[PDB]
């Protein structure tokens, strides 16, 4: 019963701006964790499967990172299409799925 | 040409009987497990149940356990779920992803590909 | 420094004499010359002993106030041993911190021999301006005589070398071979403590499941030996033979915790047991190995030789740090890059200072094989 | 006679004569006490007003007490004078 935290609610951007995600697990999850990006009336997208291994078809922008229990997700050019809700999931086991409360990215004016 | 379809939502009243199917292409269920993940609207992403084709093992989650029940079919390539006495807190849309099968790469590559999603409301 | 120096080189002299003394027969009768260290630590020992033989001139020299009375080929000779003393103690520090390395990360008395020998020729031949250049020189009319550094027009620019010759090639290079392999042995270390603690974690929590009644405490226990196990495959030993035995080893192992998890799911507990019980089998066939590697690693850290080497090693390179600050001050001032008088004055009247302390580990050295013995 | 050093040098500068390597003059002025009165040296130069005769050198030192535990003495070519 691993609880996933993400400290950002909501993180509001302008383009371009360098944008940080952390997610936090009550236990230790290894490396598995999972970053995902759903667009308003759309099914999730995996970003980066591993805590820090990019998937294959987005843009290499995105980077994870892990700091023991803490994982953190890295958008280093905040483009108009990376406004969307990002997800942590731990994903230790098939029965010990937990996601993340999301973090929408906002545009920032 | 990997893609998985959703199916069976709908309005329902509340206590009642809903089946829903998540018909692929592009891969088997043998070859992966085909989890459930709903999300009530204007909320987070939250797992539902799972079921392992190959080794025949379904879990749930606390919230739904015993009230729900998932399937699968490997010549439909289908993964039901049957959802009994739907409650107010069972309105949300249901996605089902794929999780490969450790030891490997596809282990951890969860939830790679998903559902389009269906939404059911009480 | 008119009477403080003095004493301190008096000090030196008689519990080095005293002190490297006992070393040289404890190594040559109790730490017997089995081992690549001893040879070199009973070299270190022979080179302070040299050192401290010589000292008691430059004593006598600083107390009388910078006269030297002991003669020409003296005063070239007691300048050669100090300059002798510091290339061989930073030579014989490189061979030590790379033998370590090499018994750590990779587990011959020839090469030794061999490695002692170049050594001390290679510090001989590099405290060679000592021996070319260092004459008993008259103040002016006065009788005072001083062991100068004499440089002709031909031999040009020998400050400015000496020092750099001191700064870099006796100093920073060593500093830098030595300071790469302590890293590597850092790494290696890390990575065995890794593998170490996870497969703790990971029987810590089989004996939970053990000493366990309801399915939840498996299943708890499990989650922890799962996630344990995926943290330690991820550390994998520093050098297909390898990265296919381990990990695959891993894979079972996480299988089989995979399995225990089903069967404890299920409401199940004595199999859930019985399969955390196979879990061993795993162990004693792929990973017994490795963990007998990773313990052996770090039982390479509380030996009573690894803990000298790195007092001896820190503490000679913290000692030389004031000295070379102000020797770099020195070549910068005859330069020209700095002018100012108040600097000026502020290097001379402290080298001394730094010359005295910078040669306390010829005395303190056999203080360590009893402070960490 | 006179002698230069080419120098015009914080260091104290003197004049040397191996007939060994016995003192003469020297500038930051001083003089040899046997030589004292009759030599003048002024930069560096070295001016003759009577004639031992050897080769004379010129040194280029710190004082006494300053840098003494790396004490240089720049030394120069010799220049043997005319009797
Ligand atoms: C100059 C000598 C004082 C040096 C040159 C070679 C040195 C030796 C080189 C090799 C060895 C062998 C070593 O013993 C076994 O390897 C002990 C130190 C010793 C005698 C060294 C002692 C100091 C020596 C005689
Ligand atoms: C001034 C002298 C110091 C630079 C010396 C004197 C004593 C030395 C210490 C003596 C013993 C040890 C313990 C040694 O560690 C162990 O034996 C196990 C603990 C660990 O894993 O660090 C690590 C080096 C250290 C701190 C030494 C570091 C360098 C010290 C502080
Ligand atoms: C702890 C022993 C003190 C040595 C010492 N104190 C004083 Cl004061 C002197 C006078 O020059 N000296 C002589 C001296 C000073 C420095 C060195 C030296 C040290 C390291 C590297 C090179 C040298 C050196 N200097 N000249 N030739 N070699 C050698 C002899
Ligand atoms: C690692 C340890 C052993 C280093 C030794 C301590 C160092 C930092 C100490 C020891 C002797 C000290 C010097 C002793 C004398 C003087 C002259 C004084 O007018 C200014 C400070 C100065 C220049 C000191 C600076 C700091 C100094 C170099």
């Amino acid at each position: 019963d691993i609880q996933m935290t993400q400290s950002p609610s909501s993180l509001s951007a302008s383009v371009g701006d360098r944008v940080t995600i952390t997610c936090r697990a009550s236990q230790s999850v290894s490396s598995a964790v999972a970053w995902y990006q759903q667009k308003p009336g759309k099914a999730p997208k995996l970003l980066i499967y591993s805590a820090s291994s990019l998937y294959s078809g987005v843009p290499s922008r995105f980077s994870g990172s892990r700091s023991g229990t803490d994982f953190t997700l890295t958008i280093s050019s905040l483009q108009p299409e990376d406004f969307a809700t990002y997800y942590c999931q731990q994903y230790l086991y098939y029965s010990l799925v937990t996601f993340g409360q999301g973090t929408k990215v906002e545009i920032k004016r | 040409e990997v893609q998985l379809v959703e199916s069976g939502g709908g309005l329902v009243q509340p206590g009642g009987s809903l089946r829903l199917s998540c018909a692929a292409s592009g891969f088997n269920v043998v070859d992966f497990s085909l989890h459930w993940v709903r999300q009530a609207p204007g909320k987070g992403l939250e797992w539902v149940a799972y079921i392992s084709s190959s080794s025949g093992s379904t879990s749930y989650a606390d919230s739904v356990k015993g009230r729900f029940t998932i399937s699968a079919d490997t010549s439909k390539n289908t993964a039901y779920l049957q959802m009994n006495s739907l409650r107010a807190e069972d309105t949300a849309v249901y996605y089902c992803a794929r999780w490969g099968y450790w030891p490997g790469e596809p282990w951890w590559k969860a939830f790679d590909y998903w559902g389009q999603g269906t939404l059911v409301t009480v | 420094i008119f009477v403080m120096i003095p004493t301190l080189y008096s000090i030196i002299f008689v519990v080095g004499i005293f002190g490297n003394s006992l070393v040289v027969i404890v190594i040559y009768f109790y730490m017997k010359l089995k081992t690549v260290a001893s040879v070199f630590l009973l070299n270190l020992a022979l080179a302070d002993l040299c050192f401290l033989l010589t000292l008691p001139l430059w004593a006598v020299y600083t107390a009388m106030e910078y006269r030297w009375p002991f003669g020409n080929y003296l005063c070239k000779i007691a300048s050669a041993s100090v300059s002798f003393n510091l290339y061989a103690s930073v030579f014989l520090l490189t061979c030590l911190s790379i033998d370590r390395y090499l018994a750590i990360v990779h587990p011959t008395m020839l090469v030794a021999k061999v490695t002692c020998i170049i050594i001390w020729l290679l510090a001989g031949l590099a405290s060679l301006p000592a021996i070319i250049h260092r004459n008993v020189f008259f103040i002016e009319n006065t009788n005072i005589t001083v062991c100068a550094f004499h440089y002709e027009s031909q031999n040009s620019t020998l400050p400015i070398g000496l020092g750099l010759t001191k700064n870099i090639l006796g100093f920073l290079f060593p500093f830098l071979i030595i300071l790469t392999s302590y890293t590597l042995i850092w790494k290696a270390l890390k990575k065995a403590y890794d593998l170490e603690d996870n497969w703790e974690t990971l029987n810590d929590n089989l004996k939970v499941i053990e000493k366990a009644d309801n399915a939840a405490q498996v299943k708890d226990a499990l989650t922890k030996m799962r996630a344990a196990a995926l943290d330690a495959q991820k550390a994998t030993p520093p050098k297909s033979p390898e990265m296919k035995d381990f990990r695959h080893g891993f894979d079972i192992l996480v299988g089989q915790i995979d399995d225990a998890l089903k069967l404890a799911n299920e409401g199940k507990v004595k199999e859930a047991q019985a399969a955390a019980e196979q879990l061993k089998t795993t162990r004693n066939a792929y990973i017994q190995k490795y963990l007998e590697r990773a313990r052996s690693t770090l039982d390479k850290l509380n030996d009573d030789i690894f803990k000298i080497i790195m007092a001896i090693v820190l503490f000679f390179f913290f000692s030389w740090i004031p000295h070379q600050i102000f020797t770099f001050l020195d070549v910068l001032i005859q330069l020209g890059i700095i002018r100012d008088c108040r600097i000026a004055d502020i290097v001379d009247t402290a080298m001394p200072i730094t010359i005295c302390i910078a040669y306390f580990n010829n005395c303190l050295n056999p203080l360590f094989y009893g402070f960490l013995g």
